[PDB]
């Protein structure tokens, strides 16, 4: 749904760097490891928290009920 | 039998004429094939049926394997057909049967 | 990089589920139904007739649903989400013109509206049919629904594709201590019947009618079938073998042992056995019921003088007999999934609604015939008003069977319950696995494994894996991925084409030299024999491959029993492949850079003749490669993709062929247990239960199936990290060590959504 | 030998799916001392030893002739050469039709007439024709086949998958003594109600001696108590 | 395995070109069968000896399969070595088409590959033709569960 | 065949030929001309198909100018455009090495032998008139003819 | 390395193929012999083909159980329905030219035995009616239309046809690949 | 034929005597997953 | 709507019909750590695999942890996928085993294991069958008329 705070495993915050992930990709395009490992997610439960992480509130905001 | 007439090609019978006489008489048809001094026979082969060996024992053709029967305080047996069937649930594994060739034992491992 | 045939031959399995998607096969057989069974329909029931007042008629001119005449836009149909919510069925009108007689002379039309038609989701006459997520987020409907069901009273209901034997097709059974039996379940369009046919003793042949009293001699049944010489007889069944002249020469004698015969004799005697028709036209008790005996014995209704096509099809049906009486393995194994048809919804839909429109029809002319038997005053103008009042059983009729999966139908006469199923909701892959889903035919001795077990000929067609638990194991089975379901071809324009390839029709040759060469054989019935029937099936094929002939006909030969056999039927299941020419793929990846490049969608591939559809029959006569460094210079095809043999929920497992099957097969049912993401509205949807996972993750060892469904868009599951190790002595026996503070964080979390509906309802008072 | 089996050996049913007769014999050799015993409990032989049957008509008289091989007879090891195949033919065709005077010409060629509402005679020796090479001329008629086994040994013995426990004890060149069944019913019916029981629970325990069931025989032997 | 897979060979053009010594106990068509899964048995018996021979020590399923917990070295030799043969009623894969198992081999053959030996093992994947043998197997296990 | 159960020899009785099951197929193919005596898949239904083309000029040769012989013809139904249909069509060409040809039109096609009737076969001309209804013998067929388009 | 044209023609000649069915072509290495026709019958808006052929009398004709039994049974009728088939021409060759003459309604003949029916019937005489009800209807109350069997004129028909292909000749302009689609 | 007769009522697996006589529901009785427990005792 | 934690005894699975209940639900600080302090998620049995035959579940584990270290979503597509010997030496790359067992430290007693242990990245399903609504327990109550039973 919406990124979760923190990692499942480590309880490091990953939940601020969905963001800067999803920019790193767009703007200046990177890799997906190189920019996972440049947002400091070097152990590999923070890095499939990020991975591995569906946006799906904004498809559900789609039907945003209160328009 | 099995003849047929040259007319209709209806089934040829054998029917009792006067004097006891065999024709090959046809029904639905006016044909008439007598018999005069002429030996109709039909000659079907049958197969021999040849005698057969002993049954004795195919079990070389058996897949073995290394496991050691529970009754190895009676005879040393390390062998044992087998063959390994699920009759356990998908969540379950599967089960193997066993039975040693130095007794004929047969046991489940499961 | 250069295109590789290897490697790059799979993209035709995503350019294929482009246009032909999973939940297809509903779909097509709805949109096959609503735009042409129901013109069919109104044509056969177009004109109810009364015995009083013969100046006067109601005639069916077209039949519509959802669509009038008044402008281009169709009607507004409620939304599908707004039935969901408001517990009402999402359905069309349909719509007929009607031309009913006036008093004084006038000819007019109408647009007349006769019921509702539950419509299919997403078929051609939904209002989601080519919806771009923004419409469908408009209209709160997930772009991810796999559609194909339909919603009845608000909820969701899916007509379940059915398995069966196929019809009027021969079906030659052994038996241990019985004798061999061998039977053709006829289904004409009105009347279906089971011409079984037994032996009973001495190795006399029989043949056993639902009508007959008794069991005919075969003898006499084929004497009254026109066939009469008594040699040809055995000719026909037996050929020139000593050993079928052996076993069949006993019913040639008893043919006799009565009294000799001309054909009409014979048919005296079996009409003689004919039961009953309800004592109606009883005065033709006579020679003459005989005739109807016979050309209602099967399917092949004779309307004319002569009998040899139906002769002949008895002829086949006992040397048949006779084959597996001189040796078992000659019969057929009833398993077999070239011996099985898939009816599908818009199939069971239209015979549902040719029950109701008689129904109605009778109905409707009770009516009139209660209005015009008044003497005086009896006006024409609007003569509808009472088929507006009676336009609600159709409707009624129509969602009730859907509601509840019973379907009584009088003039077929079986009770059939389970059609419908109210759809899973609890995962993605529950909904998409319930699509797709086969439910086998009943009274099936479930005591043996019979039907119960893989069997080989299921390969591309059926999934290996996806198969239940418990109690409907291996019944209940499941499409392959890559799959199609035959439709049904006119074959009149194909038994043409069959005479100018060099077919020779059956009125043309004598029994003495029918077994001599190859016979033809159309849906089941020998129409002709030919010379050079391996040059006949490769023009047949070369004629599909260039679309001359529909690319669902299927065309194989056998030689055991020797016969070129062509079905055109419906119901078939098939899946493309790989057309190999003299040692090498057609594809050759020039259509491939063309296919990725944009042109060449999966349909080209068919109209160039690269790829062509094979049923379970025509890969009998079929050698396919599963890759391409495995071409050898006999073979006739070339797998598209192996791992097509595995459906839709399947393809949920990482490495299944490193795995033992049946773990493969319980997760097939775990996953569709699974709790993740239903819908992109989800949090619209209001559903008696709902188990929705707060932190979905897409799975990091996917497979190609995830992404060709769209489940890393809706996902069920949760990457754990995940230590395999002997710990705490409290994961003995399957269970698991969770660990506090990552469920603290939020893994594994999820909730579970419950509705409860009441009414407020009036009351008479 | 498992689920099946138990319940038709708990169901005492009088038809069970491969009743087995073990037969041990009294000498040890298979030219002329088991294949006599096998001969001597064989299911039919009228096919096996006849080579053809005829269908002969004439001015008067009509002839089905059968010339049985001495060859089959010999070599097939088997006590009958022509009475008694005559007799066989006549109980069996008594049975099926009639048989008054069946002839024998002499060298082999046994010959069966026929004589006496019209053409009656000639379904019957069609009929004739059909039912002669399925008589029984040698061997009891209840073995289904006899097998000669060996027990991983010097030993041939002659097991058979018949219905007739008797006749077997009292055919010559076995022993009675050690001649047993695996049908309780039979068991019972020749030998009593001890035997039976004994039958049962050797049955049994045989069943699940071969899946790994280890079960105390004391409870088997209950069972066979209560059963008996 | 190509030892095993040359003497089955040789026994199959045997059987086609000529008529190999027919077994006294069973009939001629099914001494073969007998003779080649024997052979086919004997192979993955040797096959899994190697492999469970040559297992390091500490290795964990032949741990568990040695201490008795859980396993056998059956299990092993499939995960390792070689998934044997494929048994369904107590013989080797039967036709599920005409005197053919799958339409991917030729007709009318009788080679190990065709009627359900499957070559690898559960480590290396399992080609599609094992792939569907091995299913069928597990699916007779579960309906005999059932 | 195998063993046969032993004033006109057309008047004797008739039996069915009855060869073995086990040598049925090779006996077959040699009665499948064997009957008549008139006065691999892929390379064996070539080598019958030049059979079949040598006995076609055998037969046409020996119909040339015979004043009873027929040849019956199988030709498409659907003919190509030139029933009404008049004239000349086309041709049998003779190609190299014995294989037949035919050109109904434009089109080229190949024949073939059809299949072997065993039976005596005739045709007639039916004319029935009001003044006096005739049935015409012609002749007999001495064997079908099968014209099949090729792609 | 030649040409063999053909010619169709006959557009009108109404050229029925008789199937005997009961006798073969070629008994021995010569043909059969050609049988004797007499009584010859046919049926319009039917399409039934009825022929006698009188059975020998020196030998194999049992009279007196023929007397007996059925009255008059002095011949044996054939009788098979002449099937629609269309493709089939029937074609003679005259001068190294295959002439083609269009076959109307092939016949499959059978033996018949009109006098068992009639015995069966003196034995035993002591509505829309669609389907092939009404095909044997019509067949059996509708008929009597008499044929006379004139067997031997060949050569004016033959003339007829050559003077049908010599006067008329025509050519084709439909492309092959017109053709097979119109296949 | 769904009449339920007073011998319906008896004969069946959820009939009288299978059902209700040798075999029936308990009061003070529960049921709930399982899960393992070493630190309790086998007892 | 009604919010659910993990309890004792709901059930999860792994794609690969290896499913169980949750037997003990243990503090972060009693689980073992590798040399970064990754603390499993969850712990499966290594005794599940040896009958079932899962080699699929751990060549799953390798290519996830490969993908998950070098930022790509792995295949493990039927008769193909991802190649265990690439994800090998994605793993080797990164500094960590080839064939994925690392060497981890206890949480109870802080000593390094004498075994290396299978540590990655396994897709786990929680299946709709929660304890909360399997739990029942009847004193006394509701009875049927008819029979006078519960
Ligand atoms: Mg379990
Ligand atoms: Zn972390
Ligand atoms: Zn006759
Ligand atoms: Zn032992």
């Amino acid at each position: 749904m919406i990124v979760p705070v923190r990692c499942f495993s480590c309880g490091k915050v990953v939940g601020d760097k969905w963001e800067s992930y999803l920019n790193l990709l767009q703007e200046d395009e990177l890799d997906e490891g190189t920019a996972l490992s440049r947002l400091g997610l070097k152990r590999y439960c923070c890095r499939r928290m990020i991975l591995t992480h569906v946006d799906l509130i904004e498809k559900f905001l789609r039907y945003n009920p209160l328009e | 039998m099995l003849s047929f007439c040259p007319s209709c090609n209806n089934m040829l019978l054998i029917t009792s004429g006067d004097s006891g006489v065999y024709t090959l008489a046809c029904r639905s048809c006016p044909y008439e094939f007598p018999i005069e001094g002429i030996e109709i026979y039909d000659r079907k082969k049958l197969p021999r049926k040849e005698v057969d060996d002993v049954l004795g024992g195919g079990w070389d053709n058996v897949d073995q394997t290394k496991t050691q029967c529970p009754n190895y305080d009676t005879c040393g047996g390390e062998s044992a057909y087998f063959f390994q069937l699920q009759i356990r649930s998908a969540d379950e594994p599967m089960t193997t049967f066993y039975k040693c060739v130095n007794c004929g034992h047969r046991w489940k491992e499961n | 990089d250069e295109i590789n045939t290897a490697q790059d031959k799979w993209h035709l399995l995503p350019a294929f589920l482009k246009v032909k998607g999973l939940v297809k096969q509903h779909l097509d057989s709805f949109n096959y139904f609503v735009d042409t069974d129901l013109k069919k329909i109104i044509k056969a029931n177009q004109l109810i007739l009364s015995d009083v007042d013969p100046e006067f008629y109601l005639k069916y001119v077209d039949i519509r649903v959802g669509k009038k005449s008044s402008s281009s836009t169709k009607d507004y149909l409620t939304p599908p989400h707004e039935c969901r919510l408001r517990d009402m069925t999402y359905s069309a009108p349909i719509y007929v013109d009607i031309e009913y007689t006036r008093g004084r002379n006038i000819i007019m039309h109408k647009d007349v509206e006769i019921g509702r038609m539950p419509i299919m989701l997403r078929s051609n006459k939904c209002i989601l049919y080519d919806a771009d997520e923004s419409k469908m987020a408009k209209l709160n409907e997930c772009p991810l629904d796999p559609g194909g069901y339909f919603i009845v009273n608000g909820t969701e209901k899916v007509i379940l594709v059915q398995e069966q034997l196929s019809k009027n097709r021969i079906i030659v059974e052994a038996d241990e201590k019985k004798g061999i039996v061998q039977a053709s379940v006829t289904s004409s369009t009105h009347e279906r019947k089971s011409k079984t046919y037994v032996i009973t003793k001495n190795g006399k042949i029989y043949l056993k009618h639902n009508s007959i009293a008794e069991e005919i001699p075969i003898a006499i049944v084929l004497k009254a079938c026109g066939i009469l010489s008594d040699l040809e007889i055995m000719q026909l069944v037996c050929g020139n073998d000593s050993s079928y002249q052996d076993i069949f020469a006993v019913n040639l004698e008893e043919s006799s042992k009565l009294d000799i015969y001309t054909q009409q004799q014979a048919l005296e005697y079996i009409g003689a056995k004919v039961k009953t028709m309800r004592r109606q036209k009883l005065t033709i008790l006579q020679e003459g019921i005989e005739a109807i005996a016979t050309t209602v014995i099967a399917h092949l209704t004779v309307e004319a003088l002569d009998f040899r096509e139906k002769a002949l099809y008895i002829a086949m049906m006992t040397r048949r007999v006779v084959m597996a009486m001189y040796n078992p393995k000659m019969i057929d194994d009833r398993d077999y999934v070239g011996n099985k048809r898939l009816e599908l919804a818009g199939q069971l839909i239209s015979l549902l609604f040719e029950d109701l429109f008689k129904k109605f029809n009778n109905d409707f002319k009770l009516s009139i015939d209660k209005v015009l038997k008044k003497p005086n005053r009896a006006m024409e103008y609007d003569a509808l008003l009472s088929i507006n009042v009676h336009s609600n059983n159709i409707t009624s009729g129509l969602n009730r069977a859907i509601s509840t999966g019973n379907w009584s139908l009088k003039r077929f006469k079986m009770e059939r319950a389970g059609v419908t199923h109210v759809l899973s909701r609890l995962s993605y892959i529950s909904a998409l696995g319930m699509m797709t889903r086969i439910s086998s035919q009943f009274e099936k001795s479930r005591k043996v494994s019979g039907p119960r077990a893989l069997q080989p000929s299921q390969f591309g067609m059926l999934c290996t894996a996806d198969t239940p638990e418990g109690e409907a194991c291996g019944l209940v089975k499941n499409l392959a991925l890559m799959t199609h379901i035959t439709t049904d071809d006119e074959e009149e324009p194909i038994k043409k084409l069959c005479y100018v390839l060099g077919v020779e029709d059956i009125t043309l040759i004598d029994s003495a030299s029918l077994h001599l060469n190859y016979g033809v054989y159309l849906n089941g019935t020998l129409i002709g024999s030919i010379r050079f029937p391996t040059k006949f099936v490769t023009q047949f094929r070369h004629l599909r491959r260039t679309g001359k002939v529909s690319e669902f006909i299927s065309i194989y030969s056998n030689s055991h029993q020797m016969a070129v056999h062509i079905a055109t039927d419906g119901g078939r299941i098939c899946r493309p492949l790989i057309i190999v020419s003299d040692g090498q793929s057609r594809v050759k990846d020039i259509h491939l850079r063309k296919l990725l490049d944009g042109e060449l969608d999966f349909d080209d591939f068919l109209k160039l003749g690269l790829v062509e559809y094979l049923d379970v029959n025509e890969e009998n006569d079929s050698y396919i490669a599963l890759y391409e460094k495995d071409i050898v210079p006999s073979m006739t095809h070339l797998e598209i993709e192996p791992f097509t043999i595995l459906g839709a929920v399947a393809g949920l497992i990482p490495y299944p062929h490193h795995n033992q099957s049946p773990r493969n097969t319980y997760q097939c049912a775990m996953g569709k247990q699974a709790i993740g993401a239903i819908a992109y509205n989800q949090f619209k949807r209001i559903d008696t239960l709902l188990y929705l996972m707060t932190y979905p993750q897409q799975p990091m060892v996917k497979t190609k199936t995830i992404e060709l469904i769209d489940y890393d868009k809706l996902p069920a599951g949760q990457n754990a990290t995940v230590a395999v190790m002997s710990y705490s002595g409290y994961d003995i026996e399957d269970a698991l060590v969770l660990n506090k503070s990552s469920i603290d964080r939020g893994f594994g979390r999820c909730e579970t959504r419950r509705k409860t509906t009441t009414v407020l309802k009036r009351y008479a008072n | 030998l498992g689920v099946p089996r138990i319940k038709e050996i708990i169901n005492a049913s009088k038809v069970i799916s491969t009743p087995i007769i073990n037969a041990v014999l009294v000498n040890d050799n298979d030219e002329r001392a088991a294949r006599v015993v096998k001969g001597r409990v064989e299911k039919t032989l009228l096919s096996d030893v006849a080579f053809y049957v005829q269908d002969v008509y004439k001015d008067n008289l009509s002839f089905i002739q059968v010339r049985i091989d001495l060859g089959t007879i010999d070599k097939l090891q088997l006590e009958l050469t022509i009475e008694d195949i005559a007799v066989a033919i006549t109980r069996a065709s008594k049975l099926k039709i009639q048989a008054s005077d069946v002839n024998i010409i002499g060298k082999d060629r046994i010959a069966i007439n026929v004589f006496p509402s019209e053409n009656d005679v000639f379904y019957r020796m069609q009929q004739l024709r059909r039912a002669l090479p399925d008589v029984v001329v040698k061997g009891l008629p209840d073995i289904s086949r006899a097998v000669i086994n060996i027990r991983d040994d010097g030993k041939r013995e002659l097991l058979v998958e018949g219905y007739g426990l008797r006749d077997v004890m009292c055919t010559d060149g076995v022993i009675g003594s050690r001649t047993t069944t695996n049908h309780v019913l039979e068991v019972f019916s020749v030998l009593g109600i001890e035997a039976a029981r004994y039958s049962i629970i050797r049955e049994i325990n045989y069943t699940m001696s071969n899946h790994g069931m280890s079960v105390d025989p004391r409870h088997i032997q209950l069972l066979g108590d209560v059963m008996t | 395995v190509e030892i095993a897979y040359h003497k089955c060979d040789e026994l199959i053009t045997l059987f086609n070109k000529g008529e190999l010594e027919t077994q006294p106990g069973c009939n001629e068509e099914q001494t073969l069968e007998a003779k080649i899964g024997g052979l086919l048995s004997k192979v993955r018996e040797e096959v899994g000896d190697v492999c469970i021979n040559e297992l390091d020590n500490w290795n964990a399923p032949l741990i568990m399969a040695t201490c008795g917990s859980k396993g056998s070295t059956l299990n092993v030799s499939q995960m390792v070595a070689v998934v044997g043969q494929q048994i369904i009623s107590g013989n080797r894969v039967p036709d599920g088409f005409q005197d053919r198992s799958l339409p991917h081999f030729p007709k009318n053959s009788k080679t190990p590959q065709s009627k359900g030996f499957v070559r690898n093992s559960f480590f290396s994947g399992l080609s599609p033709p094992e792939f569907l043998f091995h299913a069928i197997s597990g699916r007779e296990g579960l309906v005999d569960t059932a | 065949x195998x063993x046969x159960x032993x004033r006109i020899e057309q008047l004797f009785p008739v039996r069915p030929v009855r060869v073995r099951h086990e040598d049925v197929e090779t006996v077959k193919r040699e009665i499948q001309e064997a009957l008549s005596e008139k006065p691999k898949e892929a390379a064996a239904e070539l080598e019958l198909l030049n059979a079949d083309h040598q006995h076609i000029l055998r037969k046409l040769k020996k119909m040339n100018n015979k004043p009873e012989r027929f040849m019956v013809f199988q030709l498409p139904t659907r003919l190509p455009a030139f029933r009404e249909l008049a004239g000349k069509v086309g041709s049998i060409r003779v190609h190299k090495s014995g294989k037949l040809s035919v050109k109904i039109g434009n089109v080229v096609m190949d024949i073939g032998k059809g299949a072997e009737t065993t039976f005596l076969q005739d045709v007639i001309a039916l004319s029935i008139a009001d003044d006096a209804s005739s049935a015409e013998l012609l002749g007999r067929v001495d064997g079908k003819i099968v014209v099949t388009p090729q792609i | 390395i030649e040409e063999f044209p053909l010619k169709i023609s006959g557009e009108e000649e109404s050229l029925h193929v008789f199937q005997y069915a009961n006798r073969p072509r070629l008994v021995g290495r010569k043909p059969a012999e050609h049988p004797f026709i007499s009584a010859a019958r046919y049926k319009p808006k039917s399409h039934l083909w009825e022929i006698d052929i009188p059975l020998d009398e020196q030998a194999f004709y049992n009279k007196d159980k023929a007397e007996s039994e059925w009255n008059g049974v002095n011949v044996q009728t054939l009788k098979g329905v002449g099937v629609e088939n269309n493709g089939q021409y029937a074609a003679f060759v005259k001068d190294m030219q295959v002439y083609l003459v269009p076959i109307e309604r092939v016949a499959q003949l059978k033996p018949f035995f009109k006098y068992i029916d009639d015995a069966n019937v003196t034995r035993k005489q002591e509505n829309r009616l669609t389907g092939s009800l009404l095909a044997h209807k019509v067949a059996d109350e509708e008929a009597n239309i008499e044929l006379t069997w004139a067997e031997g004129t060949f050569e004016q028909f033959k003339d007829t046809i050559v003077k049908e292909a010599e006067d008329k000749t025509l050519v084709a302009l439909e492309k092959q690949e017109d053709y097979i689609d119109n296949l | 034929k769904p009449i339920r007769g007073f011998c319906q009522r008896l004969k069946g697996k959820q009939g009288r005597f299978r059902g209700n006589l040798s075999g029936k529901r308990v009061d003070f009785s529960g049921r709930t997953v399982i899960s393992p427990d070493p630190n309790l005792s086998i007892d | 709507r009604q919010n659910r934690r993990p309890e004792l005894g709901d059930k999860f699975s792994s794609r690969h019909g290896q499913k169980g209940v949750c037997g003990i639900i243990v503090k972060q600080e009693d689980m073992p750590f590798n040399d970064q302090g990754i603390v499993p998620d969850i712990i499966m049995n290594p005794h599940g695999f040896p009958s079932r035959m899962t080699v699929g579940k751990m060549i799953e584990l390798i290519s996830g942890k490969a993908g998950v270290l070098n930022g790509t979503l792995e295949y493990g597509t039927c008769f193909g996928g991802s190649k265990l010997e690439d994800m090998s030496k994605i793993l080797v790359d990164q500094g960590f085993n080839y064939s994925g067992k690392d060497m981890l430290y206890s949480g109870i007693t802080g000593e390094c294991l004498q075994a290396y242990i299978f540590f990655g990245p396994i897709y786990y399903q929680k299946l709709k069958h929660m304890v909360l609504d399997k739990m029942h327990a009847r004193a006394r109550g509701p009875r049927a008329v008819l029979t006078r039973q519960p």
